């Protein structure tokens, strides 16, 4: 699943037995109840520009 | 960087800058609060590594603003198969001696998980190369950080697009333009070659070598990080080692 389209995942995807796939993100991010979505859990998360993001 | 524009302030907050003696050097990424990914060619003829400092929230050169933060280097890691003077395995893992204060000014950029890279990033057609580099091929450094959008090429295109050179190996990828008008140049060697995907951006590349500067049928040949992954995430696990500089087995 993970090879086509990145799984449906925003950020990193893991292939698991059967047609099951797990998306995961990177430190300072939790996933969302929608199982594909990353969140920042901190005031600066990795790969974001604050001045972009407050505006 | 040629043909590129001023990178608005705060705009690329993970690009460092490295000096020498106060001299500037290289470029680098910070990828978290300790650790600087940059280009191990940035080191062949370092004999102070004392006076190696790493300076993050850098935007003009001429002026101290407050948002800077210079950081001692406290450790360079370059991979066992990296022969000075060459080009291939062109990549250092930077540990400072303090680490860097998050703000709106310094914000690491991700490194990303090998297979995330491989089978999604490496398919996002333009990334972001930036740096205090050349302007010109034989021209003056900038003074304010540049950044430039290149478009990525498979190594089949690169070869037969272009022009005693050497090699386009597996630990490497081309970017950019064959007309001459837009690249990275000496001066930005180390800096990030940097990825959108879906809101957020991650290191892809290491800006490492090319024929000149924007030279005509030629592309800029960036490290290709994805292959260093586990090595990065397996040095940045271990405890500090005596002396500056380090020689890790790769893989
Ligand atoms: O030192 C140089 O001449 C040099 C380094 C470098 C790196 C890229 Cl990616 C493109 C062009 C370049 N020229
Ligand atoms: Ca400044």
């Amino acid at each position: 699943i993970c090879v086509n389209e990145n799984g449906g995942c925003e950020q990193y995807c893991s292939d698991h037995t059967g047609t099951k796939r797990s998306c995961r993100c990177h430190e300072g991010y939790s996933l969302l109840a929608d199982g594909v979505s990353c969140t920042p859990t901190v005031e600066y998360p990795c790969g974001k520009i604050p001045i972009l993001e407050k505006r | 960087i040629v043909g590129g524009k001023v990178c608005p302030k705060g705009e690329c907050p993970w690009q460092v800058l490295l000096l020498v003696n106060g001299a500037q050097l290289c470029g680098g990424t910070l990828i978290n609060t300790i650790w600087v990914v940059s280009a191990a060619h940035c080191f062949d003829k370092i004999k102070n590594w004392r006076n190696l400092i790493a300076v993050l929230g850098e935007h003009d050169l001429s002026e101290h603003d407050g948002d800077e933060q210079s950081r001692r280097v406290a450790q360079v890691i370059i991979p066992s198969t990296y022969v000075p003077g060459t080009t291939n395995h062109d990549i250092a893992l930077l540990r400072l001696h303090q680490p860097v204060v998050l703000t709106d000014h310094v914000v690491p950029l991700c490194l990303p998980e090998r297979t995330f890279s491989e089978r999604t990033l490496a398919f996002v057609r333009f990334s972001l190369v930036s740096g205090w580099g050349q302007l010109l091929d034989r021209g003056a450094t900038a003074l304010e950080l540049m950044v430039l959008n290149v478009p990525r090429l498979m190594t089949q295109d690169c070869l037969q697009q272009s022009r005693d050179s050497p090699n386009i190996t597996e630990y490497m990828f081309c970017a950019g333009y064959s007309d001459g008008s837009k690249d990275s140049c000496k001066g930005d060697s180390g800096g990030p070659h940097a990825t959108h995907y879906r809101g957020t951006w991650y290191l892809t590349g290491i800006v490492s070598w090319g024929q000149g500067c924007a030279t005509v049928g030629h592309f800029g040949v960036y490290t290709r990080v994805s292959q260093y992954i586990e090595w990065l995430q397996k040095l940045m696990r271990s405890e500090p080692r005596p002396g500056v500089l380090l020689r890790a087995p790769f893989p």
